[PDB]
């Protein structure tokens, strides 16, 4: 498969306008496929898609504080 | 207790030309002329404050 | 167990209530709470309007589903006919004499 | 009898119709409104650079 | 409605009634001049009898203008009305409203 | 759960008397026997400086402008943790 | 004497006239804040300063038309002056409770004007939108005083409401049913039903606008986990109504004036009426998301609102065209009240229309924010219930007054009027359609024309308001008396005379229960 | 003399309106159609003639010559 | 002798009006000085002058019905409409509060972790205190319901007492609420979460504080005779208002201390 | 963008922009209908000596004028409601750029591949060069691939903004927490206008959008030109 | 509608007089502020 | 006769097309003469001298249909004051130009509106039917 | 009732002299066209 793209694309669990989710579960997808990868000593690489995608759609000043929570320890979301 | 409404109904019936707030007696004045000012001074004040919260105060 | 204790209607009201009250034992309504019933109309039953003066407004609903009632001011005097129906109405005097 | 239409309308008409075109067309081109008009057809186009 | 013919013969005999007051002459041509139609001559005959009996000339003559302005733009409706209550306006002596000069300003 | 106690649970001020001393009241009872077996008391949480609670956009118009109205030092952090 | 009279009333015309005097004086206030409007985009380039002090004159234009002027003089005004005198009875179920809605509203402006003072002004739009009108980009206390200046509005109309539906269903005659009742009547219950069940809504969506920015709440703030687009809808779920509320008690006075003035006993249809109003109240509760249509809902739901917001059209046709079967065959008499109501006929219909273009989502993507929802709107408030309101004005005058208006003047009155709004709002559809977006105080170079034009319509309105104090004056200069009414037999209100006594109804009317 | 013939006498309202009721729609259709040839035809052609014979690598040439990009000089 | 023949009541020219609306300027200035120019003098003004306001008001509605007998029952029908069509908005306003609780609940938003609750927050338990209070609550529903029975039925001692029983049920539940308020780990600035449950319960409770208090208007109005077995609105209206009261707080237990944690 | 003197839409860059303006024309004649047909009757029921005052019969016409504008609106939704659905069938971008409203500028930020983002000023009008827009200019395009299928993302880091180009057939409001998806597709090269369509605060009016829209080639180098 | 004839009849001069001053109300205090607009601006 | 405002409850007179036999009579009181041509009336109307049958019209009604429905010059009088009212409203707008007005943008001048055009040719603005449809490319002149 | 009544005596105003009224009504409407200029004037003199 390809870890090589052009953009996000077309995603029919977020069909609508609003794509605040598409994001977020991406962002989360990753993160959460980036520990265990990198725990059960496996391979990192399988959790590259996630990372294209999310940054693709989430804005900068999201990933950001984001990561700025995830390093604090005060990211909301369940990783 | 005992029922005195009757005492009242006769003393609010009176044809003494009072309106009913002031039909029960010399208090209702005192009371309404308590409400009257605490009425017209408090928007006197309510203005002063419009009138200075209006200017930039440092 | 009851033991009483709660005034009723015919022993505390007052003022006008009581006298919608009594008057509405007797059968009577002097105080228009009740809508008039109609009488043939004609010039020799017409329909009585009782005044406490001199004239009143009185409105017509010619028939029975009409949406506009016609409004006329009754007189003191002969019976006076529904500008749109002809219907008969007679100015009579209420329970306070003028 | 004769009513004030009768007598002062065709001044009122005439002088009020004449007097409402003057100011306009006065307003309209001899103050500097700018009315700011297609420029097609109007406008030589030049050279912006 | 109903046919034209018991519109016509029901305002006939309304005013027809040999006792008919003002109150009823006046109700009934202030009821006609709501339809859309210019009176029948007859129903208009009829009319003007019934002012003779009441002693109104008056109300005979506003009678004849109410008819005019019912026919609207329909110049010739009037005419034909006028001619055929000629032999009633001639025997109740009616003037017309333009005998009068009532068609003036 | 449903319900069904027979009848008599409409008309009769003697009825809904029976009501409320034989079925509304002895419920609060028992409630506020539960509420006692239940509600000694909770341990506090822990404070984790989440950025979508203790939201500070003004002030609080009144004391020191830092502490909610019901503030209670024991379960409730400021926006830097516990008062003690 | 004048204190118990004016101050301490318990009479429902008292209290009627009090609410036509506020709202003609806030109409003075909404028409200068109008002005300096056109006055900004009269020209190219900048007059007062920033979008911030335009905003702020923007804004209170529109709380000071709606709540100030239009809804203080066609519910609180006509509506307590007319209601009672139309079903025989003698004031308002809860005359004292009537006052207090009346006393409410001048407490109610006066924060309204304070907030333009204090601080930088609220300069949010009549929608206050949040962030923009947050603690952060609007901090301070103007728009909190704007909060609450809406809170009593709204606790005033609420009672008014209360007093009107009580009074319209238990005070008539006891043989009238309410199958029998005027129009303008069934008019104001509606509107009141309305008003009872919307206001309520924009209370609770302001107090959590008020919290969030006072209290730390975070209801519309994303970093809470609030939503800024909640607000939204509860402002639009009261936003509709609002605007069927406003045109209402217009659509119940202009079938009154066109019945009276075309000779006739009584209007075309008048169950279809009172089935239309129903129906218009009915439909105007669940279409407010068609001020939503660039905000990022679902496709289906945006569907669910162009298509339901569109059949309001099909009961509001059958009022346009029963207005016009009453017209029929009547004897016209041209007199200014019912050159007004023609107007409106006409007016309301183009600004209905481009209500209905607005009403397809896919086409309001690109008309949505741009002058042509400015142009709607204004077709149907300022040719609409404008046009209502003075056509009932010029109409009752006479009886409210006892003198009658000089009707020559009141004619020249309503020709300018006509010419300026339509001078002032018809090139607006032509500035949206092209781009030109709301609330700007400066526009690109190419929308300069259409601009000047409107600014310019806008001073002939001027003109025509001015005009309009002067033959108020004349009127009760000259004191010409009234002497008698035609078609009383119909029309209630007239029949105690002119001005009624203070005291109407004191014994009853006499209805046969046939 | 002669006898006037006796004339239409009823529903003269009602005739002057069924004549006028078509009148109005056949003006009203005009207007319509008349927007619908003038202005809504003469549209869908101008967009189908302007996009038949053309190329917008033509037209980006043009316009990258004149010198109005800032990505393509 | 001869003046008005219809049932309806013009009443005397009132005060209470006026000051009650300049009471709304004052409370509410008050309030912006307080928020902003930290002052409560004029918001302490404001809240005198309502309280004053309120009870004349009321006062005299007393004189008139009670005393007076302007109640006939044209008049009382017509204050049945007004409360019923006051209970309608009443409803209206509490569903606003409802509308922003589902809308936050259903579609949390990624900055609370994209669930419901949001995390960080430790709701309360309820079949703990908010069962006590469902049960309070609804036990005062059968009270209220007992002393109006004993009222038409002319028990002056049962409705006394079953009225007495309501009261402090009522009283009983605002002070476990206020415990709770204290007890709670979450404050009305943790989020959408403590918005949406401060602001919906406060509200509640500011209503059955006020419900409580005109049922102590009743209490007294029956102490002295006031109530007749067959008129006694301002008892319905206050047993209407309070049966309105319970209807949210079933609403408010099963949406937000139930579903919504 | 708008010229001087017009009346109705800019013309047509996208091809829902152009369905738009023909649905436009459609519902366009019918309201000059339903006007000119309201106007005619008005003028009717005013012009005649002719009078019947007296009751008519409601029912009967009533059908009519309830039954025809049903067939009307019916007319006007099909259209409406398929042009929207249209408009929501995104269906395979190749680029996707994220546009972010801030209180007076707006920001692009194209991360496919790379971090590609800057800030986008109205130039000053005291700094436009000859020739340039007065309130339309701004210092850096945003240079997007001509026939090309993009799918933006709007949001904003503040109050609310909208993102808007007519010409294109956009308006997406841009809102704090919140990403709006649209799809942008120009048919033409050229430059693009459009302002920000939801009230912001002090410079509102000053915060324009320009869309500058080459070949794919010319793109691609001007995205490795800004970093 | 019909009316009396008026009990204080106002003359064309005093019409005059009485339109001339109700203009000067609404555009005196406007035309002040306007003026001076450019005279508040520059601070 | 001479009607009183105090007499609202009374019947009324009217002149109008559509109620042409009012509820009551113009006149109410009549003079020696009058009472003796209302005697006349009862006799046959043929008696009666066109005076006496106009004096007759004129005692029951106040204007007949030809002096009711008269046309007024009134609309002139309308016209023209509005005309006028819309003249005095260009003065407040020369007012307005003369003392609020500030210079409009430096881009309105000549130069910067045909350097503006130019650029706007350039860009191809509107090429299908706007601004530019409007140009001929070829000949450098406005399609014509 | 205790009230005056008929034309001219149920308004909060008097008007029995017109010019005494051309002056209340100036101030009146004209007092509230006024505000708005002069709330921008203020807005301006602040900064
Ligand atoms: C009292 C004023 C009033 C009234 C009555 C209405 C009536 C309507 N309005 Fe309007 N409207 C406003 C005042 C009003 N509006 C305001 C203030 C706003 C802007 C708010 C803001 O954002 O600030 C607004 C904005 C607004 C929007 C938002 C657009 C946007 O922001 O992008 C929409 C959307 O659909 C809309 C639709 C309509 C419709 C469908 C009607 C319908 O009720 C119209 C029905 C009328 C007719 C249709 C004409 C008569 C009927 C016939 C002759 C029958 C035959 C007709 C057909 C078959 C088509 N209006
Ligand atoms: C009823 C409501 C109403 C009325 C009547 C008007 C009337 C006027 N409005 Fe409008 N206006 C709005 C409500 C109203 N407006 C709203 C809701 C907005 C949107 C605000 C926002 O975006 O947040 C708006 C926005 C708005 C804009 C757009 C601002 C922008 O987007 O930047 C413009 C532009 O010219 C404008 C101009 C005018 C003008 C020239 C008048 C003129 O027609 C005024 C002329 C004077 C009158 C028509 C009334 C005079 C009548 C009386 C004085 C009654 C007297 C009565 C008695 C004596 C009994 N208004
Ligand atoms: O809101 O139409
Ligand atoms: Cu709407
Ligand atoms: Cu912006
Ligand atoms: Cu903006
Ligand atoms: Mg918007
Ligand atoms: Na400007
Ligand atoms: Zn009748």
């Amino acid at each position: 498969k390809i870890k090589n793209y052009q953009t996000a694309p077309f995603d029919s669990r977020f069909p609508n306008q609003n794509q605040t989710r598409n994001c977020w579960q991406n962002y989360l997808d990753f993160h959460r496929c980036e520990k265990a990868m990198t725990a059960k000593g496996g391979d990192v690489s399988v959790c590259e898609w996630y990372r294209r995608v999310y940054k693709s759609l989430c804005p900068i000043s999201w990933v950001s504080t984001w990561d700025d929570r995830r390093a604090e320890g005060t990211f909301p979301g369940k990783i | 207790f005992e029922n005195r409404v009757a005492e009242k109904q006769k003393l609010f019936q009176e044809d003494n030309g009072l309106p009913v707030h002031l039909k029960g007696g010399a208090t209702d004045n005192i009371l309404y002329r308590v409400t009257m000012t605490l009425c017209l001074g408090g928007t006197l004040y309510s203005l002063y404050c419009l009138g200075w919260a209006s200017f930039p105060h440092k | 167990a009851s033991g009483g204790g709660v005034p009723t209607d015919e022993e505390q009201a007052t003022g006008l209530e009581r006298e919608v009250m009594l008057a509405a034992r007797k059968g009577q309504d002097p105080y228009n709470i009740l809508a008039p019933k109609a009488t043939s109309g004609t010039k020799e039953d017409p329909n009585l309007v009782p005044s406490i003066t001199n004239k009143r407004i009185v409105g017509c609903i010619c028939e029975e589903d009409n949406s506009t009632v016609i409004w006329f001011w009754l007189h003191k005097g002969e019976a006076q006919r529904c500008p749109s129906c002809g219907t008969h109405y007679k100015l009579v005097p209420h329970q306070l004499a003028h | 009898a004769p009513d004030f239409h009768d007598k002062y309308g065709n001044a009122v008409l005439a002088s009020g119709a004449t007097f409402c075109v003057a100011v306009w067309v006065y307003m309209a081109t001899q103050i500097g409104i700018e009315w700011n008009p297609s420029p097609v057809g109007r406008v030589t186009p030049k050279e912006w650079r | 409605h109903e046919t034209d013919e018991e519109f016509d013969a029901r305002w006939v005999t309304y005013f027809n009634k040999p006792d008919i007051d003002a109150w009823e002459l006046r109700k009934g041509m202030n009821t006609l001049v709501g339809y859309d139609l210019v009176p029948e001559p007859k129903i208009i005959d009829a009319a003007l009898r019934a002012c003779r009996r009441l002693n109104d000339f008056a109300s005979a003559v506003r009678i004849l203008e109410v008819v005019k302005d019912k026919a609207g733009p329909h110049k010739e409706i009037y005419p034909y009305v006028i001619q055929e209550l000629r032999p009633t306006l001639n025997e109740l002596g009616i003037s017309t409203p333009e005998e009068l000069g009532l068609d003036k300003v | 759960a449903s319900a069904a106690k027979g009848d008599h649970g409409g008309t009769g001020a003697r009825t809904w008397r029976f009501l409320t001393f034989g079925l509304a009241l002895p419920s609060v009872a028992l409630c506020t026997l539960n509420s006692w077996l239940h509600s000694g008391h909770r341990e506090r949480p822990a404070f984790i400086p989440y950025h979508h609670l203790r939201i500070r956009t003004k002030p609080f118009s009144w004391g020191d402008g830092n502490h909610t109205f019901f503030h209670n030092p024991r379960v409730n952090p400021l926006p830097t943790g516990y008062e003690k | 004497m004048f204190i118990n009279r004016w101050l301490f009333s318990t009479n429902h015309k008292d209290i009627g006239t009090l609410y036509l005097l506020f709202g003609a004086w806030a109409g003075m206030v909404g028409t200068a804040l109008s002005l300096l409007i056109r006055a900004e985009l009269g020209q190219p380039g900048t007059l007062l300063g920033d979008d911030q002090i335009y905003n702020v004159v923007v804004t209170a234009h529109a709380f000071v038309m709606i709540f100030f002027m239009v809804m203080p003089i066609m519910i609180g005004g006509f509506g307590n002056w007319l209601v009672p005198l139309m079903i025989g009875a003698p004031d308002m179920a809860f005359p004292r409770m009537n006052n207090m809605s009346f006393w409410l509203l001048p407490p109610s402006f006066l924060l309204l004007l304070a907030s333009s003072m204090v601080e930088a002004g609220a300069g949010t739009g009549w929608t206050v939108y949040p962030p923009l009108a947050g603690n952060l980009a609007h901090a301070g206390a103007s728009v909190d005083l704007t909060i609450f200046s809406l809170h009593l509005a709204g606790v005033s109309s609420i009672l008014g409401a209360i007093n009107f539906i009580t009074t319209i269903i238990n005070m008539k005659p006891p043989a009238m049913s309410q199958y029998q009742t005027p129009l303008f009547v069934w008019s104001v219950m509606i509107t009141a039903v309305l008003l009872l069940l919307s206001l309520p809504v924009l209370a609770a969506g302001i107090t959590m606008l008020l919290t969030d920015r006072n209290l730390n709440t975070t209801f519309f703030d994303p970093a809470g986990g609030g939503d800024p687009i909640l607000y939204q809808h509860l402002f639009w779920f009261f936003g509709h109504p609002e605007v069927y509320i406003l045109i209402l008690p217009g659509f119940g006075m202009i079938s009154h004036i066109v019945t009276y003035y075309s000779g006739k006993k009584e209007p075309f249809g008048y169950m279809g009426m009172v089935w239309a109003m129903m129906s218009i109240g009915f439909l105007g509760f669940i279409v407010w998301a068609h001020h939503m249509f660039t905000v990022g809902m679902d496709v289906d739901t945006r569907a669910y609102f162009t298509s339901a917001t569109m059949i309001i059209a099909i009961p509001t046709g059958v009022k346009v065209f029963s207005w016009l079967a009453t017209l029929h065959g009547g004897n016209i008499k041209w007199s200014p009240a019912m050159m007004w109501a023609l107007g409106f006929i006409f007016l309301f219909t183009v600004g209905g229309l481009t209500g209905i273009v607005l009403a397809n989502s896919s086409l309001d993507i690109v008309l949505h924010d741009t002058y042509y929802v400015v142009a709607h709107f204004h077709y149907v408030l300022s040719m609409g219930a404008v046009f209502a309101i003075m056509g009932g004005f010029v109409h009752w005058f006479p009886l409210f007054s006892g003198y009658t208006l000089n009707d020559t003047w009141a004619k020249i009155h309503f020709a300018i009027m006509f010419v300026g709004v339509n001078m002032t709002f018809f090139p607006q559809h032509f500035l949206g359609l092209s781009g030109m977006p709301r609330r700007y105080s400066d526009y690109p170079d190419a929308y300069t024309m259409w601009n000047t034009i409107s600014s310019m319509g806008s001073f002939i309105s001027l003109t025509a308001v001015m005009l309009m104090v002067f033959i108020i004056w004349e009127a009760f200069a000259s004191k010409r008396e009234v002497l008698t009414v035609d078609l009383t037999t119909t029309n209630l209100e007239w029949l105690n005379g002119c001005p009624p006594p203070y005291h109407t109804f004191e014994e009853p009317t006499y209805v046969n229960l046939k | 003399s002669t006898a006037l013939a006796k004339p239409q006498m009823r529903g003269l309202l009602a005739r002057r309106l069924r004549f006028h009721i078509v009148g109005a729609f056949m003006v009203s259709l005009g207007f319509a159609t008349f927007y619908k040839f003038a202005v809504a035809e003469k549209r869908k052609k101008a967009y189908a003639d302007f996009y038949r014979n053309y190329d917008s690598m033509k037209d980006f040439e043009e316009m990258r010559k004149a010198g109005i990009f800032q990505s393509a000089k | 002798m001869t003046h008005q023949t219809h049932a309806y009541h013009m009443v005397n020219p009132s005060p209470w009006p006026l000051t009650g609306a300049l009471s709304a300027l004052l409370m509410t200035s008050g309030l912006t000085m307080w928020f902003h120019f930290n002052s409560m003098t004029l918001l302490m003004i404001g809240l005198t002058t309502n309280m004053l306001t309120m009870y004349q008001w009321w006062r005299d509605v007393i004189r008139e019905s009670t005393f007076q007998g302007h109640h006939t029952p044209a008049v009382q029908k017509g204050l049945r409409y007004g409360m019923i069509l006051f209970i309608i908005s009443e409803v209206l306003f509490f569903t606003g509060f409802f509308w922003a609780f589902y809308h936050s609940s259903l579609a949390p938003t990624p900055e609370l972790g994209g669930c419901w609750p949001p995390t960080g927050i430790h709701p309360l338990n309820p079949l703990e205190v908010p069962l006590l209070n469902t049960s309070v609550l609804l036990a005062s529903g059968v009270s209220i319901t007992w002393a109006h029975h004993s009222l038409m039925e002319g028990d002056r001692k049962h409705m006394l007492q079953a009225l007495f029983i309501t009261i402090t049920l009522g009283v009983y539940f605002t002070l476990l609420q206020a415990s709770e308020y204290y007890e709670a780990p979450f404050t009305i600035s943790d989020g959408v979460y403590g918005s949406t449950f401060f602001v919906a319960t406060g509200f509640h409770g500011l209503h059955v504080i006020i419900g409580s208090t005109f049922l102590i208007v009743c209490f007294f109005r029956q102490l002295k005779f006031h109530f007749t077995s067959n008129h006694h609105f301002g008892f319905e209206a206050g047993a209407w208002y309070w049966h309105f009261v319970d209807v949210v707080w079933l609403f408010l237990y099963v949406s937000i201390y139930w579903w919504g944690s | 963008m708008a010229y001087p003197m017009q009346l109705g839409f800019q013309d047509a860059t996208s091809p829902i922009m152009e369905e738009l303006l023909h649905f436009h024309d459609h519902t366009l004649m019918i309201v000059f209908l339903i006007s000119s047909l309201v106007l005619y009757i008005i003028s009717l029921m005013l012009t005649t000596k002719l009078t019947h005052t007296s009751t008519m019969d409601a029912q009967e016409v009533e059908t009519i004028w309830t039954i025809l504008p049903a067939i009307i609106l019916i007319l006007i939704a099909l259209p409406s409601l398929r042009i929207l659905y249209m408009m929501d069938e995104i269906n395979n971008p190749s680029l996707t750029v994220k546009t972010m409203g801030h209180q007076w500028y707006w920001s692009y930020e194209y991360t496919d591949y790379e971090d590609l983002s800057f800030d986008s000023y109205m130039i000053p009008t005291s700094e436009l060069k000859p020739g340039e827009l007065r309130l339309l200019e701004v210092d850096n395009r945003v240079v997007l691939p001509m026939e090309m299928t993009i799918r933006m993302l709007v949001s904003s880091e503040d109050v609310l903004h909208s993102w808007a180009v007519p010409s294109l057939g956009l308006k997406t409001d841009a809102i704090p927490g919140r990403l709006n998806q649209t799809t942008l597709m120009s048919s033409r090269p050229g430059l693009y206008y459009g302002q920000c369509s939801e009230i912001c605060g002090s410079n509102h009016s000053f915060m324009p959008i320009v869309l500058e829209l080459v070949p794919l080639k010319y793109f691609e180098k001007w995205s490795a030109s800004m970093l | 509608i019909t009316a009396k004839p008026a009990k204080t009849p106002t003359s064309p001069k005093e019409q005059a007089i009485g339109l001339s001053v109700t203009f000067l109300s609404f555009l005196l205090p406007a035309g002040w502020v306007l003026y001076h607009l450019d005279n508040y601006k520059k601070s | 006769s001479v009607v009183k405002s105090e007499d609202y409850a009374l019947p009324s007179y009217v002149d109008r097309r559509d109620y042409p036999l009012p509820d009551v009579a113009h006149v109410k009181n009549l003079s020696a003469s009058q009472k003796a041509l209302k005697e006349k009336e009862k006799a046959s109307w043929s008696s009666l001298s066109i005076d006496e049958k106009v004096e007759l019209y004129r005692l029951k009604f106040k204007e007949s249909f030809a002096e009711m429905n008269r046309s007024t010059n009134e609309w002139k009088t309308v016209v023209g004051a509005a005309m006028f009212f819309i003249g005095f409203t260009a003065l407040l707008l020369i007012w307005e130009k003369h003392y609020v007005y500030g210079p409009i943008p430096h881009t309105f001048e000549e130069e910067w509106v045909a350097k503006q055009t130019k650029r706007m040719l350039d860009m191809k603005v509107a090429p299908i039917q706007g601004f530019s449809a409007k140009w001929d490319y070829d000949k450098n002149e406005w399609k014509k | 009732s205790h009230y005056e009544e008929g034309p001219g005596k149920n308004i909060p105003f008097s008007v029995e002299n017109k010019w005494r009224l051309l002056a209340m009504m100036t101030l009146f409407f004209g007092s509230g066209f006024a505000a708005p200029f002069f709330i921008v004037r203020h807005q301006l003199l602040k900064k």
